RNA sequence: UUAAAGUUGCUGCAGUUAAAAAGCUCGUAGUUGGAUCUCUCUCGGCCGAAGCGUUUACUUUGAAAAAA
């Protein structure tokens, strides 16, 4: 059941049992990594690079071809962002709710909807401070967030 | 049911259901004991000997008595396979 | 959320002995489920079962005899010294003649009659009769 | 051609090395077999009279043995009598660390060198040209197990006769009993 | 009811179920092999694909995305991979 | 018919089944009866499998034959489409018919006038004559019922999947049950066909 | 004062209508958390030292636990 919603919805991806790279795929792991470096130099997230190779280049799982997954390729080449992918998209979303909120003060919908985006940020910042992906003094302050994204 | 001496301390030994191994009680009047004849192999007449099935009343009240007698006849080889 | 996978996999096979079924599906399986199920099978309560291996966490299909009255879990897994096993098997079991308490000792997941021989305490996992 | 970890050769794999040595002078595997080498070989019995020899490969060369596996099985089963050959990589088993251990594991054991993760990576490249597509373990009444390995339908007719020798080599080098199925569909 | 076979579902019974509620999770998608008629190339496209897949040579569209399944354009034929 | 070629369905019996229309079920399906179905066509009508039907007659005929006393079977219909078919089944077999209205308490109230104690019940339509069904579950009676697709299987024991709505399809099923009970018994056997026409068992509308 | 009292409930109660679920939601502490991994080096007469291994909870044994 979804965290800050009353919906108990079931929709996801179903990975197959056969874990091997299939027969027709004529891309080696070095060629896939070379594709990933260009698609990251274009300025895409790890969640967007895995889509482009699936749709156009026919790569089902990059973890199945290369042996490593997407983020551990970019963080080993060096072309990786400091704050992670999902924490960025929450901080960037809480900016646009907060930016729109100074225009319309009476909107008590997005005033409630800001706290849910707020309370998801501290759930992730706690996790990243625990796993030491973030420095242990990083805090979300509501005024500096226009220069974090 | 038995003591150390091996003698049997029981009023009687009740029959269990042929489908679900549940004990058919004394005052369970919705229960069944059904006889199904065996035919002769080459002419198809009544041999004399039969197969016996017992169905407890809760299964029969569920409506699962048709598909229990059937798949008990398919294991005894009375209904042809498929 | 699913706290206690052994709890949901025993009330899945409790609720189907009621309804008269001959097979259960119990997903997901841990290996505490397979040890517990093997103890019930060795005392004739269950019969043969098959572990379906998807790559995630297995499911088990268990063929049922009609011999199990009750299958239960104790939560939390309290610690049971061997001098305190009589109170547990008097609160949980129907008689002195049948029924078993499964506890996880350091010599393996076992009965209460096995744990008395090998002289071992453990943590109580559950019971069946 | 034979590289043992302790440099201990034996008359079994000497004939295997000499059999592989003609492949650098008769066939189209010239550029491949110069880089490759085996590490052990074992001729065992399965099936009451039938013989089958297993050939051990180092791990980082195993993927290069897959592209020339199906040719080398033909070129190696042709040159002597009926004896099924299978290529199993050489995987070290590190033992499960108890509460007492030596001062070697200051770095921890990788989970690739575990008995479960090696006892089914053996099974993947034992049956090589067909791939495992399902798996069902059955626990019998006496508590024994019996793995039922499903396989590919499309690669059936070249490995359909070997499935008694697969069970025997899996019994000997792992200990577990196994049966092989070819399902009709998904 | 009450004696199904859960180890061996029928192949139509497998395909009815949800892709996560099957006995083993099988995906409902595939990789097709689209052939644009105006060109001569072969571009492997996911079935349930998101944003549009352009040919490298002719630089035209192949499939614009939809709700579930990416619809091919006109003339684009495809032969399913294995 | 346990793989016996003496008891297998012949070419003439299927012509009778298709001429009466026993293979055409209703426009609904009970979930108990999905085992006996072949498929649903257009215009909703389920097509009842006929190799399944012929095995449930021959299961039921073994049940009737395995009773010694031929007048312990009690043969019941309340709709008038099976009221001629039951008096003629009980005439040739030997059973005891209750055609018409089954007053309740026939099997329970031992003081009553119409008290009897059968060993097996054969009814015709478990939707319609449910009152002999629920009253059987007080006195331990096994039960055959000539069942349609939308007719519920509670308290029945071997329910033949037929079409019990059409007047010809009921009389033919009673005819087949009478034929197989007499053939599997000691009477006139499987070589020559039964000289009792199945049109004797049909329902006569004014 | 104890049992009766499963009328204080850990074992072991109750909460639609009998007494009773906070108006709703977020949230720190607390409580609870899915699969997964099969003893050796320097000495003394092969048998003892010394070290462990990541740390514990658990369990079993031991010795220490005043008499009445």
């Amino acid at each position: 059941g979804r965290m800050h919603a009353p919906g108990k919805g079931l929709s996801q991806s179903a990975l197959p049992y056969r874990r091997s790279v299939p027969t027709w795929l004529k891309l080696t792991s070095d060629d896939v990594k070379e594709q990933i470096y260009k698609l990251a130099k274009k300025g895409l997230t790890p969640s967007q690079i895995g889509v482009i190779l699936r749709d156009s280049h026919g790569v089902a799982q990059v973890r199945f071809v290369t042996g490593n997954k997407i983020l551990r390729i970019l963080k080993s080449k060096g072309l990786a962002p400091d704050l992670p992918e999902d924490l960025y998209h929450l901080i960037k979303k809480a900016v646009a709710v907060r930016k729109h909120l100074e225009r319309n003060r009476k909107d008590k919908d997005a005033k409630f909807r800001l706290i849910l985006i707020e309370s998801r940020i501290h759930r992730l910042a706690r996790y990243y401070k625990t796993k030491r992906v973030l420095p242990p003094n990083w805090k979300y302050e509501s005024s500096t967030a226009s220069a974090l994204v | 049911m038995q003591n150390d001496a091996g003698e049997f301390v029981d009023l009687y030994v009740p029959r269990k259901c042929s489908a679900s191994n549940r004990i058919i009680g004394a005052k369970d009047h919705a229960s069944i004991q059904m006889n199904v004849a065996e035919v002769d192999k080459v002419t198809g007449r009544f041999n004399g000997q039969f197969k016996t099935y017992a169905i407890c009343g809760a299964i029969r009240r569920m409506g699962e008595s048709d598909d229990s007698i059937l798949r008990l006849a398919k294991a005894d080889g009375i209904v042809s396979k498929n | 959320v699913r706290m206690n996978v052994l709890a949901d996999a025993l009330k899945s096979i409790n609720n189907a002995e009621k309804r008269g079924k001959r097979q259960v599906l119990i997903r997901p399986c841990s290996k505490v489920i397979v040890r517990f199920l093997t103890v019930m099978m060795k005392h004739g309560y269950i019969g043969e079962f098959e572990i379906i291996d998807d790559h995630r966490a297995g499911k088990i299909v268990v063929n049922l005899t009609g011999r199990l009255n009750k299958c239960g879990v104790i939560s939390p897994r309290f610690d049971v010294q061997l001098k305190d096993l009589e109170k547990w098997q008097n609160n949980l079991l129907p008689s002195r003649q049948f029924g078993f308490i499964v506890l996880t000792t350091s010599a393996g997941i076992m009965d209460h009659e096995e744990a008395r021989r090998k002289h071992t305490g453990g943590k109580i996992l559950g019971f069946f009769f | 051609i034979v590289k043992p970890n302790g440099e201990k050769p034996d008359e079994f794999e000497s004939g295997i090395s000499q059999a592989l040595l003609e492949l650098e002078m008769n066939s189209d595997l010239k550029a491949q077999l110069r880089e490759l080498n085996i590490t052990a070989a074992k001729e065992i019995e399965v099936g009451g009279g039938r013989k089958a020899i297993i050939i051990f490969v180092p791990v980082p060369q195993l993927k290069s043995f897959q592209k020339i596996q199906v040719r080398l099985v033909r070129e190696l089963e042709k040159k002597f009598s009926g004896k099924h050959v299978v290529f199993i990589a050489q995987r070290r088993i590190l033992p499960k660390p108890t509460r007492k251990s030596r001062t070697k594991n200051k770095q921890k054991r990788p989970r690739s060198r575990t008995l479960t993760a090696v006892h089914d990576a053996i099974l993947e490249d034992l049956v090589f040209p067909s791939e495992i597509v399902g798996k069902r373990i059955r626990v019998k009444l006496d508590g024994s197990r019996l793995i039922k390995v499903h396989l590919d339908k499309a690669q059936q007719n070249n490995v359909e006769h070997k499935v008694e020798t697969f069970s025997g080599v899996y019994k000997k080098l792992t200990g577990k009993d196994v049966n092989f199925e070819f399902p009709e569909f998904q | 009811p009450l004696a199904k076979d859960l180890l061996h579902p029928s192949p139509e019974e497998e395909k009815r179920k949800h892709k996560k509620k099957r006995l083993v999770q099988s995906p409902n998608s595939y990789f097709m092999d689209v052939k644009c008629p105006g060109c001569y190339k072969i571009t492997t496209v996911f079935s349930h694909a998101q944003t549009v897949v352009l040919c490298v040579g002719c630089s035209t569209v192949l499939c614009q995305p939809t709700g579930g399944k990416a619809r091919l354009t006109e003339g684009c034929s495809f032969r399913r991979k294995q | 018919s346990g793989a016996l070629d003496v008891l297998q369905m012949k070419e003439e019996d299927v012509l009778k089944f298709l001429a009466a229309g026993t293979h055409l079920g209703g426009t609904n399906l009970d979930f108990q009866m999905e085992q006996y179905i072949y498929k649903r066509k257009s215009d909703g009508i389920y097509i009842i499998n006929l190799k399944r039907t012929w095995e449930k007659l021959l299961l039921a005929a073994r049940a009737i034959v395995a009773i010694e006393n031929p007048a312990d079977v009690s043969v019941i219909s309340s709709r008038n489409t099976g009221q001629r078919a039951v008096l003629k089944f009980a005439a040739a077999t030997g059973a005891t018919p209750i055609a018409g209205r089954f007053t309740p308490g026939t099997f329970t109230n031992q003081i009553q006038a119409a008290f009897r104690e059968p060993r097996l019940l054969v009814v015709t339509d478990p939707r319609a004559d449910h009152q002999p069904l629920t009253e059987a579950s007080y006195v331990n009676l096994p039960t055959i019922a000539l069942c349609n697709t939308d007719s519920p299987l509670r308290y029945v024991d071997i329910a033949i999947p037929c079409n019990n709505k059409g007047a010809h399809s009921v009389g033919l099923m009673w005819w087949m049950l009478a034929r197989e009970v007499l053939r599997m018994r000691g009477t006139i056997s499987r070589e020559h066909p039964w000289e009792v026409m199945p049109d004797l068992y049909f329902y006569r509308d004014p």
